[PDB]
Parts: C-alpha cells; structure tokens; sequence
C-alpha cells in the first residue's frame, strides 16, 4: 500500500498536463484563425451582396417610378 | 460478475461499477410532483420527475429531497430514486449484481434494516453490505491511519482510524453541513433585496453557494476589507438575466462551519470538533492523527480551506506536533473511489450478506457479524 | 381595384418591412463577427499562455 | 376612438351602420408606429402619409396621422381613458408574475393571435417595447404566424381531432344527472 | 387584370422573401446568443482563475 500512489500519480501529474496544452494548442490552432478568416469572408460576401441589393433596387426603382 | 458500488448520500446520487476510477452517473437526488394544473392534453406529462430531469423542469415543480439528515424520512421516494438509479442511469438489472450502500454514523437503526429489506425484497438483489461514510473515504487516500472529516450535505461526521481499528467511541458527528449553509446564505442575500422563497430557487442559491463562496483565512480582516474597499464583490447572472452583486456575504456563508453559532446551533465548529475528536483518542496515537488529518466530502471543496482549517489546529494542538491536512483534488467523490476500491478486494469477498443468511434471520442481519 | 390597391400597398409595407430587416441582418451579423473575433484574440492569448504552459 | 377622432376631419360617422364604414377604414389603412412621436412629427410637416379611400357613394375622403393614432391605443390605454398599461407593459407583468425559471422560455416564445394584432408592424413595435423592458440578456422572439385570425379556429379544430381528447366531451347522461353546473367540475 | 397578375406574384414573392430573413435572422440570433454566452462563460472561469491565483 502507498506504493501506487506514484504509479497513478505521477503518470498523469506530466501526461496529462503535457497533453492537455497539445489540446489547447491544437484547439486554438484551429479554432480562432480559421474562425477569423472565414468571419472575414462573409463579410466580403455579404458587402457584394449589399451591392447587388442597391443597384437592383435602383433599376427597379428607376424603371416603376410612374 | 461486477458489483454495484451505490452511494445515496444527501444531494448527489453517485454510483457506478466497481473498480472504475469515478461514479458513471452522478445526479441530484430529489422527487418533484407538478404543482400547477396542466392545460395540454396528450402532452405525456408525468407524475414525478427523478433525479436530473428534475433539475430542468423545476420551474413548474415542488422539489423535494427525500434524505433529511443522513437518515431517510420518507421511504418511497427513496424507493423511487433507487429505481431510477438502477434502471435508467446504469441499465443494469439488479438481480445479477451485489450492492454495497453506503452509510453515515450514528444513524437510527430502523433506517438500515428498512434499507436493507427493500434491497433485499423489492429491488431482489443477490447481496448487499452497508459500509460507513469514513472508512471508505479513508481508503481512497490510500492511507490506514488518520482521522477523516466527512462533511458531506446532510451531516458532517469525524471518524478517527488508527492502523485500521476504528476507535467506536471517539466519532464525533455534527448536524452541520451544506444544506443548511444553503440556508443561511439564502437567508443573509435577503440584506441586500434579494429575496429567494421557492424550493426551486434554494437550487439557485446553491449554484451561487457553489460558484462564488469561498472561506477566509482570516474573519475579523476579511470583514474589515470587504466593508472598506470593493475588491471583493463578484457579480452572478441569474437564470433569467438581472446580475446581483455578491460582497462580504462570500465568506460569510461558508463562516459558519467555524462558528455554528451563526446558525444558532450551539457546538464547535469543525475545527474544534476535530482537535476534540482527537484528544479523545490514547495518547500514544495523537501524533500520528494530527499529522494525518484527511477532508473529504463535498462541502470541504471550498476554496482556502485547508489553509484556515490546518491554521485553527495549529493553534489549538501542542506546539511540537505536525499538523498536515490531507486534501485531494479528488474530495468529493473521495468516498465513492474508496468503494469501488473495497468492493474490488478479494478479502472482501466473503463479507456480503448472502440472500439465504437474510431469510434466515430477517432484516436484523445487518446488525450481526456480517456488519 | 380594391384588389391592386390592396396588394401594391402591403407590397410597399413589404418592401420597406424587407430592407429593415436586412439593415437589422447586417447588424447582426458584423457584430457577430467583431464579437467572434475579440473571442478569438482571447482564445490566442490562452494559446500564448499554453505555449507558456509548454514548460510543462 | 377611430370614429372619434375622424371627427377632427369634418366626417361624423354615427349610425350603428356607419361602425360598420369606420371599422372597413380601421381595417384598410390604419397602421402601428414603430416611433410613435417620430411618425407624429413627419405626418404634421409632409404628406406622404395621407391615403384617401372611398366611402360606399363616394365622396372620397384622407386620413392623415389619424392612421397610427387609432391603433396606438393598444399601448397608450390612456387614450380612451382606461387608467390600464399597453399590451406592451401587460405581457410583461404577466411573465413576471411566472416562477424565476421558466421567465427564458416564456420571453423567447411570445404568441401573437386574434385578428387585432393584424395590424402592420405591430409585431416590431411589440418588440422593440419588451426588448426595453426585458433585462438585455434575454432574447424576446414574437411569433406572428400569417394565419393569425384564425388561429384560435385552427387549434381547436386540431384539438378536437386528437384521439387523446375524445373521452373529455361532456356526455348528455352526465349533464342529465348533475345539471348545467357540470362545467365548472372535472369536465372543464 | 394584367396589373393584378404582376402585384400579386411580386407580392408573393417579397412575402416569401420576408419568411426566409426571418428564419435566418433567428438562426443566427442563436447562435450569437450562444456566442455570448460562452464569452461570459470564458471570462468568469478567468476571473475565477486570477482569485485561484491570488489564493496560490
Ligand atoms: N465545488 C463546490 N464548492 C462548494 N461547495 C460544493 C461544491 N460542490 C458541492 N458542494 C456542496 O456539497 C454538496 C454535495 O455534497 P456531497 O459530497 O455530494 O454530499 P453526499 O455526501 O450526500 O454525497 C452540495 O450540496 C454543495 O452544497
Ligand atoms: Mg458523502
């Protein structure tokens, strides 16, 4: 007894620290760039779509004013 | 085949095989009738939810847990959480498999017979055993000295352990534990205008108690600081937005385990129920229980008190001893580990109550050899 | 004529009702993406942390 | 209060046939303000709002801003002189007075029904008014279903066709052994 | 009759319009909401953390 409080200890007292930042760092890895990135082109699109949306509006604006 | 290793407590159901490192499932243990009318027809309402679907659907229940104080006052809603258990949480029918209940000290003996008569009748199990709170917490540190306090939500007991004989007379039990700190703390938030009533809002308040509370290394200092700076104050966003902001109530809740006094309870707070349990103890053995004092419990989780609770001993204990206190990060499942460890023995193979020992000599076996 | 009356008129409603909505759509959406991206500057400080942390 | 207040026009509407004209007005034209002191303000400099309608032998007439004061007695009770608040304000003390817990789901699950929440651009106005009450975090969703008229007919008749409900109806016998009073008891 | 036919289909195509902003303004309301939610969640466990810190 006592003697396998090493061998379940001190185990996970480096794995599991050690794998938990690769998880973080993974994780981070793939997370806030990508999300960035991809926030940053919808953006892009929804502004080309607001551009169509104002020149159809004003052709057809244009053309039914009577 | 595997054994059952069930934990009733008061507060958290756990349970689990045995031999696995944590309860497979853990869920508070309350029974909530709907108290409202009910207007949808076919909408498949029940009438009772157990356990943690109850925790979802308390806006429009009357929660109300069936372990008072340890004891058990009101046996078929127990019944009915021991069936959840069993059937739905685990998906194991208990014909096939041994359970070991679990037990606080000094508990009224009609609660342990009647405990064991339904293990025995109802849910027609092949063997169960009844084990007290603080051995198995003591397992699980893998010590076999030390005294353990087991401050769990109903009742807060010290057992001393010395080289594996318990010393019967030298248990101190106290009825103070994180129920009514729940209690208190509902009823000091009342002093800044916030007022919970309901038994589904006591939840609330516990979720507060559990997030934000923590104990003070020092009273009188905390109390000075808090009432002169804002340093302190922790915001907490209800269940339906409008934050409050918690001050000096933090460390005055989680308070009265030091001074029961507060709650009006006459005794001595466990830090000094402890240093009593231990003086009660031969004098040969004091040194090795003040240098292997083990917490356990939920309701020990509280941020800073292994530091308050080591510097109140040191201060009452003799200057020479060493005064360590045993706190791992694994506290409050701590007795159920220890459980799953005891039911793993092959020593221990042979203890169980055998159902034909039971028919034999009725639900008092209990209390026989087979403890 | 009460018929074109009618639909022309909660047409207009329609339209106005329409660009409102994707005035409230594009709000909606750049402060999502603003709210995501201070997320993602905190995400790459605790990754800076966790690269501290690398010293375990 | 349309009726009323088209008075300050010069039309008086006042047979109990001519309610009759006034609420095909209401219906057709009246609208709900978004910003009700906004819209006061624009219909009192231009004329953009001014929609004309024929009465049933012609001689046309125009509403100005009497088009968004109509249905702004909703929300301003004090109009007609009830001392009461808006259906604005009573939504949301009818979900304060619920338990703590299911405050959430009642604020995002908001029912519109009946036909007088027809009007355009109530279900933004209403909004906009709780989204002021309601603390910030909580979302407050309306639900505006395009069938709202006959919302009430459509459920009941869902109702009355589930298999569940068919021993509820009140039986003859049963009304025969204990009189009309039998509503009130568990045949509700 | 011509009139009608072309104010009733641009009605109901606007009509259709206005379904479908509503549902994705929804759906998109969500998930912010879950957004911001979790950033609570982030810096209330930081916060929590920095207090750990001041007691170790
Ligand atoms: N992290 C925590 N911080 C403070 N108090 C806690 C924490 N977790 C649980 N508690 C308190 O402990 C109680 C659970 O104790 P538990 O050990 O489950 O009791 P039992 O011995 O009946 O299982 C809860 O009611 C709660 O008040
Ligand atoms: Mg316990």
């Amino acid at each position: 007894d006592f003697d396998d409080i090493h061998r379940k200890r001190m185990e996970k007292d480096l794995n599991e620290l050690q794998a938990l930042i690769e998880a973080h760092f993974e994780n981070r890895k793939k997370e806030e760039e990508e999300l960035v990135s991809l926030k940053d082109r919808i953006e892009r699109r929804r502004a080309e779509r607001a551009e169509q949306q104002r020149i159809r509006n004003e052709r057809e604006k244009e053309r039914q004013n009577r | 085949t595997t054994a059952l290793v069930c934990d009733n407590g008061s507060g958290l159901v756990k349970a689990g095989f045995a031999g696995d490192d944590a309860p497979r499932a853990v869920f508070p243990s309350i029974v909530g009738r709907p108290r409202h009318q009910g207007v949808m027809v076919g909408m498949g309402q029940k009438d009772s939810y157990v356990g943690d679907e109850a925790q979802s659907k308390r806006g429009i229940l009357t929660l109300k847990y069936p372990i008072e104080h340890g004891i058990i006052t009101n046996w078929d809603d127990m019944e009915k959480i021991w069936h959840h258990t069993f059937y739905n949480e685990l998906r194991v029918a208990p014909e096939e498999h041994p359970t070991l209940l679990t037990e606080a000290p000094l508990n009224p003996k009609a609660n342990r017979e009647k405990m064991t008569q339904i293990m025995f009748e109802t849910f027609n199990v092949p063997a169960m055993y009844v084990a007290i709170q603080a051995v198995l917490s003591l397992y699980a540190s893998g010590r076999t000295t030390g005294i353990v306090l087991d401050s769990g939500d109903g009742v807060t007991h010290n057992v001393p352990i010395y080289e594996g004989y318990a010393l019967p007379h030298a248990i101190m039990r106290l009825d103070l534990a994180g129920r009514d700190l729940t209690d208190y703390l509902m009823k000091i938030l009342t002093e800044r205008g916030y007022s919970f009533v309901t038994t589904a809002e006591r939840e609330i308040v516990r979720d507060i108690k559990e997030k934000l509370c923590y104990v003070a290394l020092d009273f009188e200092n905390e109390m000075a600081t808090a009432a002169s700076s804002s340093s302190l104050e922790k915001s907490y966003e209800l269940p339906d937005g409008q934050v409050i902001t918690i001050g000096n109530e933090r460390f005055r809740c989680p308070e009265t385990l030091f001074q029961p006094s507060f709650i009006g309870m006459e005794s001595a707070g466990i830090h000094e129920t402890t240093y009593n349990s231990i003086m009660k103890c031969d004098i040969d053995i004091r040194k090795d229980l003040y240098a292997n004092n083990v917490l356990s419990g939920g309701t020990t989780m509280y941020p800073g008190i292994a530091d308050r609770m080591q510097k109140e001993i040191t201060a009452l204990a003799p200057s020479t001893m060493k005064i360590k206190i045993i706190a791992p990060p694994e506290r409050k499942y701590s007795v159920w580990i220890g459980g799953s460890i005891l039911a793993s023995l092959s020593t221990f193979q042979q203890m169980w109550i055998s159902k034909q020992e039971y028919d034999e000599a009725g639900p008092s076996i209990v209390h026989r050899k087979c403890f | 004529s009460d018929k074109l009356k009618e639909a022309e008129t909660r047409a207009e409603f329609a339209e106005r009702s329409v660009t409102k909505l994707e005035k409230s759509i594009d709000d909606l959406e750049d402060e999502l993406y603003a709210q995501k991206l201070k997320y993602k500057a905190i995400s790459e400080e605790l990754d800076h942390a966790l690269n501290d942390m690398t010293s375990i």
